[PDB]
């Protein structure tokens, strides 16, 4: 998953569109991963926190 | 999508030692002389 993160490119010609954020606050919302529901409980099984 | 960067936010400074000198362009030559006694 982190390769696939670091495939996208973080580059916007815009040069400072703003972000979403997470409920915690600060860091920002990188991306959004769309799965199927068996593949979301393995993944919440394998990655938990 | 640019991003300046300094030559001394980086690194790689720690490497050199860096002096600012006003006139290289006349400088011809440079030399450095040790003396080691054994």
């Amino acid at each position: 998953l982190s390769e696939m993160v670091a495939a996208v490119s973080g580059e916007s010609v815009l040069k400072g569109v703003s972000t979403y954020t997470t409920a915690k606050g600060g860091e920002p919302v990188g991306g959004v991963f769309i799965v199927t529901d068996n593949v979301l409980r393995q993944l919440l099984t394998f990655l938990g926190e | 999508a640019i991003q300046y960067v300094r030559f001394l936010e980086t690194a790689l400074a720690v490497s050199c030692v860096n002096t600012e000198f006003k006139d290289l362009s006349r400088m011809t030559d440079g030399k450095i002389q040790f003396r080691i006694s054994v």
